[PDB]
RNA sequence: CGGCGCCCGAAACAGGGACUG
DNA sequence: CAGTCCCTGTTCGGGCGCC
């Protein structure tokens, strides 16, 4: 018996009608045991064929957790509620959250089930629990309360949240708190000991206000940027000078002051790839002068809030992956490298799933926005397995790309 | 007052729209005199009504005919009402595959009579139903009425039936955790591991529960008829099989024959192992008429032969035993065709299938296997809800070499080796580093956009040159073409410098087969070499003998 | 007429390369 | 800066097979 903030699909578009993808018996079980319980609690309740809307759902275990979390893919709804969240209520992004020596991510999504949801909107939370082999038809529900993972839910709960938090924020003014969907990012420069204590401390503030919380730590001050680097060579084979020249030629789309002229001239005749040609000083100095232009920043690269972020990931082999975040080509906001992620040396799809998450996470701590991925994978492979390795409560946007490697040169 | 059977399902109209008024369209003149009476039947049973002022509604009739009836079946067309009616979430997501059913001791089928007419239409929507169709021919202008139930040919009927039916069964199931029901249309199939007679206890005890909601189930029903014939299948509680296949022996082959043909082989492929469609499928390329005349090649018939002998003997599938693991084994049938069997106990199969689909202009066996393994995982998750243990014709070292080199993210789940030639191999590898003491062929090609004319050639560190004129070509083919030369004219180890990002993208993915004869030849040369290092440089940077081979061919 | 599987086509869509002064 | 082509892959459309 409290008010309910009405919600509307931005003009012209209908509710999400998207199909439920097949689930494992494992996961279908977890949803059944999860939904019957959420029904008993009147969080969701059964629905009929008069409601022709569907959003996909599946289940996950969070990292280092043996407990099953339900997950709805509200991506399509969030696109169709979008004007509502972006234009109506803004959430200021702390530029310092990224500078903190430690940042913990707490899962607060459960609190959202407190607030009721506007009855006219509920027909848009429809999701099917599928059956193995189509033996039964689907068990269909819709959300009565604020659904986890919808973009309106953290918005409408914005007010209620800011309330419960003000004591801690007031008592601890030096601690930074951000909220992105079902997740709460909390970070501080306190030594981890007093930090972990302050997080438990933060846990009570919401624990006693009626919330549950199923390590979480990040270390943003330590986040490194992978700069472009030309190899260190004693003696150069023709092939070396060439791979070098080509790479430099690529880099110059990014850094315009690059010149290949004297390094280029070194290759003049028709010579064996493996013959060793010595570096003239005039080129040797141009190359080293090039190595310089490559420790710098790039004129006019800055984050622009209105534009979407784009992330490109490359498989470098032997467990390594490189990525780049940018909103416009060749103007990169961050570049990096990953190695020895889970699955390294055994499962590429696992590693990339891991990769997409680590990238999405930094993307949220830094600009407070999830990127759109260009995934180096065939559609169906990713689409078939990505759901097994997924440990996150959000779902970034992605498209599939194939590039035979000339862009691999991000890493030696 | 009429009476009230079972819970009603709210139905709206696409906002800002209202019921139809329509003129009739042709239907046969004979069968239509019977309903003039039949409508009068329904008034009393509760399936019809009427009101004078309130209906601005009229609807026509258009039909489709059916074989195998001992009585004729009436119909009405709401098509105008349909398009104006809200959409529903369809209840039939497709049908279960036989191989996914768990084995059940007892299995019966009850057929629901008055199935569509046993379901109440929504009170407030009833109005939109009013309709008229010719008496015998016709005489005086007419009369009209409204529908109290689910109308034949209405958009919401199957959906609302299906959902309602489900709602009814729900309380029975909870009181009977170990019974198993499945609903297809108006037929229910029930089954149990209970003892044979006590199972029949619950069959009546359920016909009770259905009637209690007004759902009629006669005893012409058969427990003794199984196998039941449902959608091409024959189902016995212990084992299943496809319904009998008729292979055309026709001497005259038109492209529509081969089509009907293929679909049958492919449909056969779920159970009979080793069906191959490749060569029969070649005929279909770039044909104008489905009625066109096409000949059978020797290959396609030799295959069709091998295929005909597989169908000779009968075969049956088993059911799934959740206690035991799933096993999937793939054999390479060559020409990018694959067959697989999925079983649990050895030599007793749940199902079979083929994967023949050739994906991309240039590909290889590792890729194609990877694809099949993926087709199979998906099919397995749909059907058993788990991924099989894979048995594969590929050395764990073959595979490790591919996926770890390939630029794409790629994976096969937990899987083991089966040594069952042909074994899958990689036919060549490119060196990762320059080859000492190999000739270095610098290659380029160029063609002219207007004349479609060009030349492909090379220069080497040894002084050896070549330029070949080529007609009716493209800029790309000359770049492929120069590499081809450089392979031919080189020894067993060779380095090649190309400036074609295009050419490089292809060769580096180590294709073993191509649509393009030129790539096939490159491949064939590639397999013969001992060591090949293929490198790329930017064009027109004044590089190497790259500038030199550029002058030779752009000239 | 819809669902699933499939075979083909590319009339179309998208991505990337290359030339045109 | 825009407009020609060349090449490849992914939507879609056709038409079978099972309803
Ligand atoms: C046609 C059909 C479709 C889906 N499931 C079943 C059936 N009918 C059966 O013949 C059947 C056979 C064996 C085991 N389950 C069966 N059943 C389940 C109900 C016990
Ligand atoms: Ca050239």
């Amino acid at each position: 018996p409290i008010e309910t903030v009405p919600v509307k699909l931005k003009p012209g578009m209908d509710g999400p009608k998207v199909k439920q993808w097949p689930l494992t018996e494992e996961k279908i079980k977890a949803l059944v045991e999860i939904c019957t319980e959420m029904e008993k609690e009147g969080k969701i309740s059964k629905i009929g064929p008069e409601n022709p809307y569907n959003t996909p759902v599946f289940a996950i275990k969070k990292k280092d957790s043996t407990k099953w979390r339900k997950l709805v893919d509200f991506r399509e709804l969030n696109k169709r509620t979008q004007d509502f969240w972006e234009v109506q209520l803004g959430i200021p992004h702390p530029a310092g959250l990224k500078k903190k020596k430690s940042v913990t991510v707490l899962d607060v999504g459960d609190a959202y089930f407190s607030v009721p949801l506007d009855e006219d909107f509920r027909k848009y939370t429809a999701f099917t629990i599928p059956s193995i082999n189509n033996e039964t038809p689907g068990i269909r529900y819709q959300y009565n309360v604020l659904p986890q993972g919808w973009k309106g839910s953290p918005a409408i709960f914005q007010s209620s949240m800011t309330k419960i938090l003000e004591p801690f924020k007031k008592q601890n003014p030096d601690i930074v708190i951000y909220q992105y969907m079902d997740d709460l990012y909390v970070g501080s420069d306190l030594e981890i000991g007093q930090h972990r204590t302050k997080i438990e401390e933060l846990r009570q503030h919401l624990l006693r206000w009626g919330l549950t919380t199923p390590g979480y730590e990040l270390h943003p001050d330590k986040w490194t940027v992978q700069p472009i680097v030309l190899p260190e060579k004693d003696s150069w084979t023709v092939n070396d000078i060439q791979k070098l020249v080509g790479k430099l030629n690529w880099a110059s789309q990014i850094y315009p002051g690059i010149k290949v002229r004297q390094l280029s001239k070194l290759l003049r005749g028709t010579k064996a790839l493996t013959e060793v040609i010595p570096l003239t000083e005039e080129a040797e100095l141009e190359l080293a002068e090039n190595r310089e232009i490559l420790k710098e920043p790039v004129h006019g690269v800055y984050y622009d809030p209105s534009k979407d972020l784009i992330a490109e990931i490359q498989k470098q082999g032997q467990g390594q992956w490189t990525y780049q975040i940018y909103q416009e080509p060749f103007k990169n906001l961050k570049t990096g490298k990953y190695a020895r992620m889970r699955g390294a040396h055994t499962n590429d799809v696992k590693q990339l799933t891991e990769a997409v998450q680590k990238i999405t996470t930094e993307s949220i701590v830094i600009w407070g926005k999830t990127p759109k991925f260009k995934l180096p994978i065939q559609k169906e492979t990713w689409e078939t397995w990505w759901t097994e390795y997924w440990q996150a409560t959000w779902i970034p946007e992605w498209e599939f790309v194939n590039t035979p490697p000339l862009v691999k040169l991000w890493y030696q | 007052v009429p009476i009230s059977p079972i819970e009603t399902v709210p139905v709206k109209l696409k906002p800002g729209m209202d019921g139809p008024k329509v003129k009739q369209w042709p239907l046969t003149e004979e069968k239509i005199k019977a309903l003039v009476e039949i409508c009068t039947e329904m008034e009393k049973e509760g399936k019809i009504s009427k009101i004078g002022p309130e209906n601005p509604y009229n609807t026509p009739v258009f039909a489709i005919k059916k074989k195998d009836s001992t009585k004729w079946r009436k119909l009405v067309d709401f098509r105008e009402l349909n398009k104006r009616t809200q959409d529903f979430w369809e209840v039939q997501l497709g049908i279960p595959h036989p191989a996914g059913l768990k084995k059940k001791k007892s299995v019966t089928v009850l057929d629901v009579g008055d199935a569509y007419f046993s379901v109440p239409l929504d009170e407030d929507f009833r109005k939109y139903t009013a309709f008229t169709i010719p008496s015998i021919n016709n005489e005086t202008p007419g009369i009209r009425y409204q529908y109290n139930v689910l109308p034949q040919g209405w958009k919401g009927s199957p959906a609302i039936f299906q959902s309602s039916m489900t709602k009814i069964l729900e309380p029975f199931k909870k009181q009977n955790p170990d019974i198993v029901i499945y609903q297809y249309m108006d037929d229910l199939y029930v089954g149990s591991d209970l003892e044979i007679g006590q199972h029949r206890t619950k069959i009546e005890e359920l016909r009770q529960h259905l009637l209690r909601w007004g759902l009629t189930t006669p005893d012409k029903k058969h427990q003794k008829e199984p196998p039941f014939l449902w959608m091409g299948y024959e189902l016995h509680p212990d084992k299943w099989t496809v319904q009998p296949i008729v292979l055309p022996e026709k001497d005259s082959w038109t492209v529509n024959d081969i089509c009907k043909l293929v679909g049958k082989l492919n449909w056969a492929s779920q159970i009979y192992p080793g069906i191959k469609v490749r060569q029969l499928s070649k005929l279909l390329r770039g044909t104008k008429a489905l009625t066109e005349v096409i000949p059978l090649t020797e290959e396609a018939e030799l295959e069709l032969a091998e295929n005909r002998e597989i169908l000779k003997e009968p075969v049956h599938g088993v059911y799934y035993d959740p206690s035991k693991d799933l096993i999937a084994e793939i054999q390479k049938q060559g020409q990018g065709q694959w067959t697989y069997q999925i079983y649990q106990e050895p030599f007793k199969n749940l199902k079979t299938g083929k994967y023949a689909r050739m994906r991309g202009a240039h590909t290889n066996d590792v890729k194609q296997l990877t694809e099949a393994v993926q087709k199979i995982t998906t099919e397995s998750i749909v059907i058993w809800g788990k991924t099989p243990k894979f048995k594969l014709p590929i050395q764990k070292e073959t595979w490790e070499t591919w996926w770890t080199e390939y630029w794409q993210a790629t994976w096969i789940p937990e899987w083991e080796f089966v040594n069952t030639p042909p074994l899958v191999k990689l036919w060549y590898q490119l060196e990762k580093e320059p080859i000492v003491g190999a000739e270095t062929f610098y290659v380029d090609g160029a063609a002219n956009r207007e004349t479609k004319l060009g030349k492909a050639g090379y220069v080497t560190n040894k002084g050896r040159q070549k330029v070949v004129p080529l007609t009716n070509t493209t800029n790309q083919k000359t770049e492929l073409q120069a590499i081809y030369l450089a392979l031919q004219d080189s020894g067993l180890e060779v380095n090649i410098v190309t400036n074609s990002q295009y050419a490089l993208g292809i060769i580096q993915a180590q294709p073993d087969k191509s649509e393009s004869e030129l790539v096939n030849q490159i491949i064939e040369q590639l397999i013969k070499k001992e060591k090949v290092y293929l490198a790329w440089v930017p064009a027109h940077k004044g590089i190497g003998g790259n500038e030199q081979v550029d002058k030779l061919v752009s000239a």
